[PDB]
């Protein structure tokens, strides 16, 4: 939204389990939800290509 | 809070009391208390239940060990002050070849900590290498000039009794990280040059901080490896029983825990809806 | 080549038992292709099967 | 009344039709104990609906 987010603001995505608070927060700005699998550098480069 | 399946009340309360009494006892490593690990109940309860038990015990242990958080900022400040003092002594002292002393003082004289847990160990390693090489050059003892074979960290000119005491204290530091105590080395003032006195105090402080941080890191590494392996084995075992509650348990456990805060989040979510998936685990 | 030893540096020598060992700055890659073409020409396999 | 809260959820919040209720749908019967814990977010019915959709999705999965 405004300030570069600290790691605390990053929320953990919950696939396949009941997590209705994040569903209610879809239109919210700051609590960004990220998937667990971080992209490796080679796949990063291929996607960039 | 920590709660788990099937075990009798007395064993559970004994284990949770063990966790809170972790600081006062020596030998903080979980492997040093095998009875607690075996208290999970192998051959007593079903294999998936005992895997869940062991994963819970490991995760609670990690929570406590991270929470104790040996933030030794006071020792950091004292080390910084000693570093400034050693820099001043390096400035005032004469040498047979001044250029090398000036270069090592220049790599020494600006080493303020970058307020990160990881960076402090490597920067203090480099500063300690510089301090030791400066001390050895000051005494005009031989120094290893072989390429790549950098000078090792060691005391100089200290008596065998004192170095034995210091090494035993550092071994105790390795045995228990959370509440280590400093020392004054019982250092003499009549004998030996003063610059060696200062650098010896500095190198003792650096050895202590490196040892405590390295021990905490080693315990974290071992705990993360064990919890990852336990989670992998448990999910493989439970995958065979395709059912709603079992699949919910799988979807909980599928999260990675490579970063400690992610492991804490996994603990939080695993506790939050325990009643939903408990039926998959057979008691007794 | 010069090599490393315990607290020491020593000299080391070895035989270039195949011509391939020469650096490609002195024997470039295309040179081996043309020489292989010459080998095939001498054996009258110039158009390979 | 616990049943009052259950009816409140399954009627006002989820808007589930009457012919489908707790007695017939087992995963909803298990899930509904968790839902009554959440006093807030009752203004957003769609969030609860989509949560129940994704929950019944995993309930009948193959992997």
């Amino acid at each position: 939204d405004r300030q570069p987010l600290n790691p605390a603001n990053i929320e953990a995505r919950h696939h396949g389990v009941s997590d209705v608070p994040r569903l209610g927060a879809m239109d919210a700005d700051e609590p960004l939800f990220v998937d667990d699998y971080r992209a490796t550098d080679d796949e990063w480069t291929l996607q960039k290509v | 809070s920590l709660q788990f399946i099937g075990l009798q009340r007395r064993d559970v309360v004994a284990l949770v009391n063990f966790l809170r009494h972790l600081t006062q006892k020596p030998d903080v490593d979980l492997e040093a208390h095998p009875k607690i690990l075996k208290k999970c109940g192998e051959k007593r309860l079903h294999r998936r239940t005992v895997l869940f038990n062991e994963l819970m015990l490991w995760l609670g242990y990690y929570r406590e060990l991270r929470f104790h958080n040996p933030d030794l900022s006071s020792v950091l400040e004292e080390f910084e002050v000693r570093c400034v003092a050693v820099a001043r002594r390096g400035y005032t002292y004469p040498f047979g070849d001044r250029g090398k002393a000036r270069d090592h003082l220049a790599v020494l004289d600006r080493t303020e900590f970058d307020t990160d847990v990881r960076h402090d160990a490597e920067i203090v390693e480099r500063a300690l290498v510089s301090a030791v090489i400066l001390a050895k050059m000051s005494v005009r003892e031989t120094l290893v000039t072989a390429i790549g074979q950098t000078e090792p960290i060691a005391f100089v000119h200290l008596k065998d009794t004192e170095v034995q005491r210091i090494e035993e204290n550092l071994e105790g530091v390795r045995r228990n990280m959370f509440c280590v105590k400093p020392l004054d080395l019982n250092l003499d003032r009549h004998a030996n040059t003063a610059l060696v006195n200062a650098v010896n105090k500095l190198v003792y402080t650096g050895r202590l901080i490196m040892n405590v941080r390295r021990s905490w890191e080693e315990l974290e590494r071992k705990c993360l490896a064990r919890i990852q392996e336990r989670c992998k084995l448990l999910v493989k075992e439970l995958r065979m029983c395709l059912s709603f509650d079992s699949n919910y348990c799988r979807n909980i456990l599928k999260h990675a825990v490579e970063n400690g805060d992610s492991a804490d989040t996994l603990l939080e979510l695993l506790i939050e809806d325990f009643d939903i998936y408990v039926d998959s685990f057979p008691q007794s | 080549t010069h090599c490393q030893e315990n607290s020491e540096t020593v000299a080391l020598c070895t035989p270039r038992i195949v011509i391939g060992n020469l650096p490609d700055g002195l024997a470039p890659g295309p040179f081996h292709e043309l020489r292989t073409w010459e080998i095939m020409e001498h054996m009258r396999l110039r158009p390979p099967p | 009344k616990r049943d009052e809260k259950h009816r409140h959820v399954v009627n006002v919040v989820l808007e589930l039709p009457t012919e489908i209720s707790e007695a017939t749908h087992p995963v909803l019967a298990t899930m509904l104990s968790k839902y009554t814990r959440m006093s807030s977010l009752f203004n957003d019915k769609c969030a609860f609906k989509l949560d129940l959709l994704r929950m019944v999705a995993v309930s009948r999965t193959r992997r």
